[PDB]
RNA sequence: GCUGUAAGUAAGCUUUGAUCCAGAGAUUUCCGAAUGGGGAAACCCAGCAUGAGUUAUGUCAUGUUAUCGAUAUGUGAAUACAUAGCAUAUCAGAAGGCACACCCGGAGAACUGAAACAUCUUAGUACCCGGAGGAAGAGAAAGAAAAUUCGAUUCCCUUAGUAGCGGCGAGCGAAAUGGGAAGAGCCCAAACCAACAAGCUUGCUUGUUGGGGUUGUAGGACACUCUAGAGUUACAAAGGACGACAUUAGACGAAUCAUCUGGAAAGAUGAAUCAAAGAAGGUAAUAAUCCUGUAGUCGAAAAUGUUGUCUCUCUUGAGUGGAUCCUGAGUACGACGGAGCACGUGAAAUUCCGUCGGAAUCUGGGAGGACCAUCUCCUAAGGCUAAAUACUCUCUAGUGACCGAUAGUGAACCAGUACCGUGAGGGAAAGGUGAAAAGCACCCCGGAAGGGGAGUGAAAUAGAACCUGAAACCGUGUGCUU
RNA sequence: GAGUAGCGAAAGACGGGUGAGAAUCCCGUCCACCGAUUGACUAAGGUUUCCAGAGGAAGGCUCGUCCGCUCUGGGUUAGUCGGGUCCUAAGCUGAGGCCGACAGGCGUAGGCGAUGGAUAACAGGUUGAUAUUCCUGUACCACCUAUAAUCGUUUUAAUCGA
RNA sequence: AGAUAGAAAAUAGGUGCCCGUACCGCAAACCGACACAGGUAGUCAAGAUGAGAAUUCUAAGGUGAGCGAGCGAACUCUCGU
């Protein structure tokens, strides 16, 4: 516990944006919530967390082939720390 | 059955009463490649793992049907029996004694 | 709708008239709601008028 | 590999297990970053953990099974 | 050698025994009888206890917390005792599922047949529900028979489409005898009782404690006299301790070479060989001798069915009198109304159910197709009981003058799936390149799809929609016609 | 049948650009239609059709460089908005209980259930896609901890309450 | 009714969870087998004219309707005289 809900970081052009400020984009599990989010990071970064936002996605069809499927249903969160810097280097 | 480095002759195909030492075993379709049998033509193409390409001479497989140990004593083709030597198989030439298969 | 004594039930069977023609029919027990001594502590409960004929104390 | 786990103390079973979540962790957080190159690196731990726990559960069955 | 299908490219693992294959154990998210409360299953919201966390609050983890049952204690109304009722604790007690089969009950059609139709038939069928068990029901004579009893039950053949029942129409339709499968009899009440627990004054008595003996040659107590094998499949009922084959991995296992045609031979030709093995499937074509095997033999750490015993656990066996006593009560049976029995409240005797009545106790009771008298047989109204018998969701091995993709399962192929419907439900179409992917390097036209060379291959009108490739149908030429 | 019927209410024209290809795609000018709406919101329902690149077989009743199509990668941020959390109606369930051939039906206490009642955040900015959700500004409602300026038999109180 | 030695007061610090949020929504994303001339609750709804949410033109803002180019015969359809 507090390592097994991250899941891992995400990356990509808003997260990047969200990155020039404080806000660090994570891939969470699918159920926990805010709290045990901002435990477990301020756990592992040692950092400090001021708010988190969560959203849950659903899951998305996806064809592969001619055997149709569907991804997986996600959870994301939006840390917003205030000192501190998580480094996904 | 044979070994995965043994010396066989080979007996369908276009080539038979040839030697070659096999290569690779594949045991889950019991097909060999021995060197210089079957030799193929493919025709692989300019990638980018493979800079350029061409028609490679590479080996193809046989079924472990076509291939048979020789007699380590007079190179005459042979089956393959066993004995228990303390307890364990080794094989044996069936027309002479031991038959080593080290590599 | 059982005696708690006997077992005295209802049954099935036929109406059958002047021409045999046939209707399903049932027969019910005289069942009758007495108070009688169930485990000591007395309780309400059907028994049948043939159980009560001879042998049951109200 | 889990001759030295039952020889390990059943202490740091709990040590060697919360170092394997963390070194998991680094290596699959580096992994999503593209930074990983090493993926028979995450089978082996996974293995490491599992066996640590099946050592872990059979420690416990002894006194469950004495007592 | 491996990292499934699934190709791949990537990181790897493995002779230090991994990979794999069996036995055993551990982990086993959420929903569902679903059980802490709720709910549009796979989601929400908690009580309590204990721990984590935080200065604390929020937060989290693990137990626990349904309803019934039974048992046990608390407490205890209207009411005085006392009962409801409450309140706890314990317990692998119950729930739900299913094999569309088989079995035993409760309930119970209709189209149909009668060349109409009502009795009757379809039919105690279908469909419902309730129990089960691996089998179930039935079962040790109130049974057939005029016997010389198969001496319990069932089941098979025949009796026999006979006897019979039938608006005597349609149509239903036995049983006994005999021949076989199977080779089982067993306990309780009642009398009575040494002793004892309780009311009685030990005179009478109560009891489940237990003994007693359970049957028609009439059995048992009784009174005499006499004497210490069973079995867990009924016949009480538990479980360690040694073996024995078999089954959930496996092991060994005979004997062929040459030429010819070929893209390749197993074919043809010649010469051999083995066979307790010439079952079968592979292999570049048609193989007893190439491979996997086959006959034969061998083989389990373990976890199981099974069985020999050794324990073990149980424990009275007879005769003779016969004075008394006992032998299954609201029962048999009768009347009314119904069902069942091949047989239509009827002779229904045989037999059940509802409603009223209602008996005998061996010096008795029931049956022998209205029936009686006599004869013969039996001894009800309590209980248990294996085998022969029925069936196949499975598993294992094998078989087929059974189908070979419009067949055979609906489904050979991601099929109860596309799809259709609010839903019950209904439900498809769709296999085949080659031996090997060798799956067509390069060049040419084109944006690409295509193509045309070259190359792979035996073959590329085998190029991936890929074996053979018919007809309908559509074209391009033309010899003879108009 | 036949290259026949049909091409599903309507106003387009032209310059520039893009491409193998343009009445049909992009930009511009002019013109025209709606405007108690073809405009802006928000429910029910559909679920990814949303956004940015790329493609053109198929689907678009024509064409297509285009798209609600295909491929790749992205996008939904709340103590205050709507619900859960709080309440209950109609109904539905219903421990014990009543009735019932089995199945089950009914029903009390109690629960569930909004289409209703009660509940604390406003403005501006912001990207390709979100914003009473994010950020800037200023607030408000609950809860907890430290402190309290003396409330004062802790029965009453500063004041705790079914 | 009970329950209790306690915090209100004039502060200063912290804590506030699950679900929905894209997109269409008089519509080519919904019910009509279709990019269907039908149906689809509610909110805002400007100017000129008027009594008006009527009518004609227009604002805010959307749109030019997924086939066209000719010729202007018969005959149908819609419209005017």
């Amino acid at each position: 516990e507090a390592r097994d809900i991250l899941k891992r970081p995400v990356i990509t052009e808003k997260s990047s944006e969200a990155m020039a400020e404080d806000k660090y984009t994570f891939d969470v599990d699918t159920r926990v919530n805010k709290t045990q989010v901002k435990m477990a990071v301020e756990e592992i970064f040692n950092v400090k967390v001021a708010s988190v936002n969560i959203m849950n996605y659903k899951p998305k069809k996806k064809r592969m082939g001619r055997y149709q499927g569907y991804t997986n249903k996600r959870r994301k969160a939006i840390v917003t720390l205030k000192e501190g810097s998580i480094d996904l280097f | 059955h044979i070994k995965k480095g043994d010396n066989v002759k080979v007996i369908a195909g276009k080539d038979k009463g040839k030697e070659g030492k096999v290569i690779a075993t594949l045991p889950k379709k019991d097909r060999v490649v021995v060197e210089g049998v079957n030799i193929m033509k493919k025709h692989q193409k300019p990638t980018q793992l493979n800079p350029e390409g061409g028609i490679l001479e590479t080996e193809a497989a046989i079924h472990v049907s076509n291939v048979q140990l020789l007699d380590p004593k007079t190179n005459e083709p042979t089956r393959v029996g066993y004995k228990f030597v303390d307890g364990k198989k080794v094989r044996i030439a069936k027309k002479s004694g031991e038959e080593i298969k080290s590599n | 709708k059982q005696c708690f004594v006997t077992g005295r039930k209802a049954s099935t069977g036929n109406r059958r008239s002047h021409a045999l023609n046939s209707t399903k029919r049932r027969w019910n027990a005289n069942l009758q709601k007495v108070r009688i001594l169930v485990d000591g502590k007395p309780k309400k409960v059907w028994v049948s008028a043939r159980a009560l004929k001879s042998g049951k104390v109200t | 590999k889990a001759k030295e786990i039952r020889d390990l103390t059943t202490s740091e079973i709990e040590e060697q297990i919360k170092s394997s979540k963390e070194e998991l962790f680094n290596l699959r957080f580096q992994l999503a970053t593209g930074q990983l190159e090493e993926t028979a690196r995450i089978r082996t731990v996974r293995k490491t953990i599992a066996r640590l726990k099946t050592v872990a559960r059979e420690r416990e069955i002894e006194q469950s099974k004495a007592n």
